[PDB]
DNA sequence: ATCGGATGTATATATCTGACACGTGCCTGGAGACTAGGGAGTAATCCCCTTGGCGGTTAAAACGCGGGGGAGAATCCGTACGTGCGTTTAAGCGGTGCTAGAGCTGTCTACGACCAATTGAGCGGCCTCGGCACCGGGATTCTCGA
DNA sequence: TCGAGAATCCCGGTGCCGAGGCCGCTCAATTGGTCGTAGACAGCTCTAGCACCGCTTAAACGCACGTACGGATTCTCCCCCGCGTTTTAACCGCCAAGGGGATTACTCCCTAGTCTCCAGGCACGTGTCAGATATATACATCCGAT
């Protein structure tokens, strides 16, 4: 009886098992389906892949090979959909996007 | 600038605060106050009344013994000394002392102290006792700074032990500063012969301050914490010693230490005769407030209850089990805390005085009073 | 200075250059001189709200130390969701 | 005691998308908090959907609807496609 | 002699008695004037609850006096 | 005379400098003292885990930066480059904080 | 023995029993304390009493003996604390308060 | 199927505060929705507080802290007074 | 007229007087001529968001009627809790 | 003839003290259905749902126009312009 | 406009350092394998509420025409804040020590879940009348042009 | 200041339909048992938050110059209000058909529970190199003189 992790079955990197345990332990419902944690882990993996891909692009643009909070802030705020998802979110040590209003620049 | 606000409020004495008979019957001081030098270039200060006692202070501009020395000398020039000595002492030492303190002149400060001691030692003691007998008013800050001297001698060396309260919402220690105490005592009209109770006295600042600046026939203080109880004992002993040093009479002060006022025989039997009751209920939880209500059931008419939070829960009513209750007979008056009124914060807030009436208060019957604070288009 | 070292106003500690830098980060070119006191008031109000929520959370936990996760929860309650502290 | 987190999984996704890019501990904590926040959002929305339909279980359908409600626009479409792919692959084997 | 009674709802009720009138009769007049059941009525004068068996003259009621009524809504 | 930049140039230089950086623009100890003071209203002597003060500073600086962005938008809307207390009051009123 | 509602025990009009059953069936926690539903029912009764008192005051001031949504809107918004509590809330058929800015009044 | 609501209880409270004043059907539905909204708000906050402390029980302490967090200012104080009074009356029975 | 009456734009159905009335309720003394198109677009965006959420709820419930509870939940999701229609 | 702005103030007073829906029912219902036809399934829109949508939309637009009027007064104007609405929605965070 | 001077700032090389990434123990959470209950899918039926359309009526909308009042532009004052520079403050770093408060572990006792019998509170249906909506008319209160 | 002219408020009478009260009839709350275990209390550990001191120097603070933009005044003009007439289409009350939302009933597959196995990942430890910082300087930008 070889053990094969559910993340391996789903082809996911994220922990299907831990997601199932967290769904069960959070009292989100009386019971949690078998396909729910796979689906949620896949969603989390996709969003993490998006954030890290944009952040890695930002880090490469800065000639840096380590994603720092600033790179996460640039990746989040320079993309409209991620910004709207993370509109009410503050990223520590993220800073602000470089923008100066047109009227403020010299004529 | 001066150490003492010479134009500050002047409390009027309503009882013989300065024990003249003791001072005339005793000229040698036998008490042993906690010395300032033992707390942790030295200067010796000479006691104005008793020749035999010198107080040593670690004088170095590198607890502020210098500020205390300045305050003590200024109060002596203001309170303890008659004319023409008061004017001479005011003109001679005080400008040099203030200049030295502002400029941090250690040598000048010590020289000023020495000149003060030399000039005092020739003054007749009988004249001082006569002036103390004749006095009727003294600065409001004098009792405050005297109590602060006693506090620094007693509480500061073991102040950290006051932080051993284990809870967040009960048994938490916080003091009410002496200015607020004088304000509320004047508002409550404490007079000689009255009885003062303090439920949860902490280190006993309120009880001793009432006993001093109001001449209460009995100032009572109940405390449960062992650390606060030991500190109360130390502070009271230091206070007795210092009051003997200055000749000030200390009225009867009683403490019930290391035992709660709840289900306490002494508190229960003293509540009926109590004339003012101070209960710092800022973080008293609901059950302790109910227990305080149970204790205050036996309170008399006219007894005023000071507190930081209203004794009545703000939605308190009368349906079944309140016709016989004391809280129906309370006129609650809210007032605003001034800045620097409490020790735990500088901001301030609110505090209530609840006066026990013969009849039921008419405020709660009006629904306007029970509201938190017309409604039309 | 009784049992606790009571702090003085310390809202001037949020000093005029600091508010100027905060404004400059926001893209502010010019600043009225009355911005500083009003911004100090706004900051005091916001911090009072967040710290009151955080100390309430600490009170429930029967703790006396305001952990960072308490502040994160207090900010999440206000819709100010903060990342990087758990 | 043990304090669990998605650090290893975020790092695995990072080395998948960007093989030669590292990530700092502050950025790692931010990403872990992001995963926690999104998990809480999706789980809470799925709980609300389960309750509104008088349904006691969280099926993949509930999570899919929660993703549609939460993620904006194109993100929702891609997340739903990835989740459907993952569930189909999981159920096949 | 005219007396006034105050309720929790902010209303004042005028009432006419002599000193000899008993408390139960006062409760009956509150009944026939306002409709309140007598058992729900509790009458307070000067912080002391009035006993039904006693009379108004026992408590030394003065002219133009003030009274309070309390309604037992539910109790404990 | 000494080389002197006209008004509004060094302000733009500061804007570019501080928008491209991420360090905390409020000094650590003054903000720590402010937080501790705001907590002394509660009688208990609170400890404030060192990450908690830092998180408070992160949140407060982000909030003030967003507030000043909105204030600058209000000021530019009134045909002005100078933010004024009326601008911050308008921003906080529209945002729902007043 | 004779049934005695817990609302009657606590002197509450609101349904302590229904509140407990809603807390249990709501998956708010695995267990629910005995005093929790009483406390929550008391809080709900209090807020209802406050809003109904203010709404009845509004109706009386408007010479109507029946509370309508407009009176609830007036009661909620004219009070600072209730308005802040219900700041993000829309009350159907409530309208808005009479407020005309002093700039807009004629000179 | 029976449609439960707080209608009779809102009416009882109304007759306690204003005996001579009624309430309309639309206003009744608004008050019922208000009670449901505040109930779910307080219950969710108490659930979150129970989760944060890793506690499986929602006690009066959790609800009291939730009421402190949600209701602004004097409303929280008065609501806590009512909650404490009601729990005290209940436990003494 | 193929199989179902494909409705027209129907955003001009929010006529100029209706927009004037909405502004007047807001305490607006004067209205620019360009406000009407702008607020028509704003209303269209808001309705698109709310109806999209409500129809997501409905489709999840395997229903074909956008029930009033669906709209209430959609508004509650966006922080615009609506009273009087259940909840 | 009343001067300009007098009937405007009278209308402000009239509509601020009244609660009836200010948008006609059927045009708004058709707008809601048109917005929903982008999902090819034919929906049915329980009438209380359409009333709820109208309530929410009118309340949202009334709050938006209050903010727009505040913005217009901030610019020392009484006429609201589309830049006022854009600023209000930008500060609110909707754009 | 264009040319130099001074300034700030990005490029460059070098050179640290402490935080990142990787290796390993192990242990605790994830995985495999029943078992049994109950929650959810699927099928059938009722009839509630939706659509669609109708015609009639009347309020609201649309159009068009003064005109005046507010928007926008231009001018000018002056004062309020940006920019340097010298001085003062105190924050920041960097070591040390206290000790107490958070965290973990070990009882065990109260308390809340679960289950079964009971029955009265609360919800669905149905009068029924009185508070609110409409309508006619008179009084009260701007509004505006004179 | 005034008077005609228009909203608006109010007074009275009439009408009506929905709030309030009553009557069944469920079925969900109450009572009373046990029984598992959550967590309250106590003890111990240990590490991190408080406090202190001293030195460096980066930032703050005050002052002075000046300039540029906020605010006030004045002018034009155009566009948006207000009113009158016509049109359009909402609203109503109505009729009917039927789509599908509740509802119940049956079955049975999926997931909670538990028990055991085991390996994935978290704590700890250690190498080493990406980034931070300093220094030196080419290069871009601002600004005053011509
Ligand atoms: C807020 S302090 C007030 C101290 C002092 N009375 C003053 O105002 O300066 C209250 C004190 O009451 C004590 N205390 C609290 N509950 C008590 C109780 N139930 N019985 C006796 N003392 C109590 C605590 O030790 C605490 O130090």
């Amino acid at each position: 009886a070889k053990a094969k992790t559910r993340s391996s079955r789903a082809g996911l990197q994220f922990p299907v098992g831990r997601v199932h345990r967290l769904l069960r332990k959070g009292n989100y419902a009386e019971r949690v389906g078998a396909g729910a944690p796979v689906y949620l882990a896949a969603v989390l993996e996709y969003l993490t892949a998006e954030i890290l891909e944009l952040a890695g692009n930002a880090a490469r643009d800065n000639k840096k090979t380590r994603i720092i909070p600033r790179h996460l802030q640039l990746a989040v705020r320079n993309d409209e959909e991620l910004n709207k998802l993370l509109g009410r979110v503050t990223i520590a040590q993220g800073g602000v996007l470089p923008n100066i209003q047109s009227v403020l620049l010299p004529k | 600038s001066t150490f003492v606000d010479w134009n500050g409020p002047c409390l009027r004495l309503q009882y013989p605060l300065f024990d003249i008979e003791y001072l005339r019957s005793h000229e040698i001081y036998s008490g042993t106050p906690i010395q300032s030098i033992s707390l942790r270039t030295t200067a010796k200060l000479q006691s104005i009344l008793f020749s035999n006692y010198m107080e040593e202070y670690k004088v170095d501009f590198k607890y502020n013994p210098m500020s205390e020395i300045g305050k003590l000398i200024e109060y002596s020039c203001l309170v303890f000394l008659p004319s023409p000595y008061a004017e001479q002492l005011k003109e001679t030492i005080l400008p040099d002392l203030n200049a030295s303190f502002d400029n941090s002149d250690t040598k000048g400060f010590v020289n000023a102290i020495n000149l003060y001691n030399k000039m005092i030692r020739e003054i007749p003691r009988q004249r001082i006792i006569d002036h103390l007998e004749t006095i009727d008013k003294i600065p409001r800050s004098f009792i405050h700074d005297f109590l602060h001297i006693v506090y620094t001698r007693s509480i500061h060396p073991q102040a950290n032990k006051l932080k051993h309260y284990k809870a967040f919402s009960n048994y938490v220690y916080g003091e009410l500063l002496p200015n607020f105490l004088s304000d509320v005592y004047q508002q409550c009209q404490l007079k000689k012969g009255d009885t003062f109770m303090d439920l949860g006295s902490g280190v006993g600042n309120c009880v001793v301050q009432a006993a001093l600046e109001c001449g209460c026939a009995l100032s009572f203080g109940c405390e449960i914490m062992d650390d606060a109880s030991d500190l109360t004992i130390l502070q009271y002993e230091e206070l007795k010693k210092r009051c003997k040093l200055y000749g000030m009479r200390l009225n009867n002060v009683e403490f019930s230490l290391k035992k709660s006022f709840v289900d306490n025989n002494r508190v229960a039997e003293l509540i009926p005769q109590c004339d003012v009751i101070l209960v710092n209920n800022f973080l008293f939880d609901e059950d302790l407030n109910k227990k305080v209500e149970k204790i205050l059931q036996t309170a008399k008419v006219g007894c005023k209850i000071i507190s930081l939070k209203s004794l009545r829960s703000l939605t308190y009513q009368i349906n079944f089990y309140n016709v016989e209750n004391i809280f129906n007979r309370l006129k609650v008056q809210r007032y605003d805390l001034k800045e620097d009124s409490v020790s735990w914060t500088h901001s301030g807030g609110e505090y209530y005085i609840s006066t026990v009436m013969e009849d039921v208060d008419e405020s709660l019957f009006s629904p306007a009073a029970r509201g938190r604070r017309p409604v039309k288009y | 200075k009784r049992h606790r070292k009571v702090l003085r106003d310390n809202i001037q500690g949020i000093t005029k250059p600091a508010i100027r830098r905060l404004a400059r980060r926001g893209g502010v070119k010019r600043i009225s001189g009355l911005i500083y006191e009003e911004t100090r008031g706004v900051l005091k109000v916001f911090l009072e709200n967040v710290i009151r929520d955080a100390v309430t959370y600490t009170e429930h936990a029967k703790r006396k130390t305001v952990t960072a996760m308490d502040v994160v929860y207090a900010l999440k309650r206000q819709g100010r969701t903060l990342y990087g502290f758990g | 005691t043990r304090k669990e987190s998605y650090a290893i999984y975020v790092y695995k996704v990072l080395k998948q998308v960007h093989p030669d890019t590292g990530i700092s501990s502050k950025a790692m904590s931010i990403m872990n908090s992001f995963v926690n926040d999104v998990f809480e959002r999706i789980a809470g929305e799925a709980s609300r959907l389960a309750h509104y339909n008088k349904r006691s279980t969280i099926t993949s359908r509930e999570i899919q609807t929660a993703v549609r409600l939460l993620l904006p626009g194109e993100l929702a479409k891609h997340a739903v496609s990835e989740g459907t792919k993952a569930v189909t692959c999981y159920t096949s084997a | 002699m005219q007396i006034f009674v105050k309720t929790l709802t902010g209303k004042t009720i005028t009432l006419e008695v002599e000193p000899s009138d008993t408390i139960e009769n006062v409760k009956a007049k509150i009944q026939d004037k306002e409709g309140i059941p007598p058992d729900q009525q509790r009458l307070i004068f000067a912080g002391k609850q009035l006993e039904d068996g006693r009379t108004l003259s026992d408590y030394n009621i003065q002219k133009e006096s003030t009274l309070h009524l309390v309604l037992r809504l539910r109790g404990c | 005379k000494p080389h002197r930049y006209r008004p509004g140039t060094v302000a733009l230089r500061e804007i570019r400098r501080y928008q491209k950086s991420t360090e905390l623009l409020i000094r650590k100890l003054p903000f720590q003292r402010l937080v501790r003071e705001i907590a002394q209203d509660f009688m208990t002597d609170l400890r404030f885990q060192s990450s908690a003060v830092m998180a408070l500073q992160e949140a407060s600086e982000a909030y003030l930066v967003a507030l000043f962005e909105d204030t600058n938008l209000c000021a530019i809307h009134a045909k002005r480059v100078t933010i004024m207390p009326k601008d911050i009051q308008l921003a906080r009123r529209i945002r729902g904080e007043r």
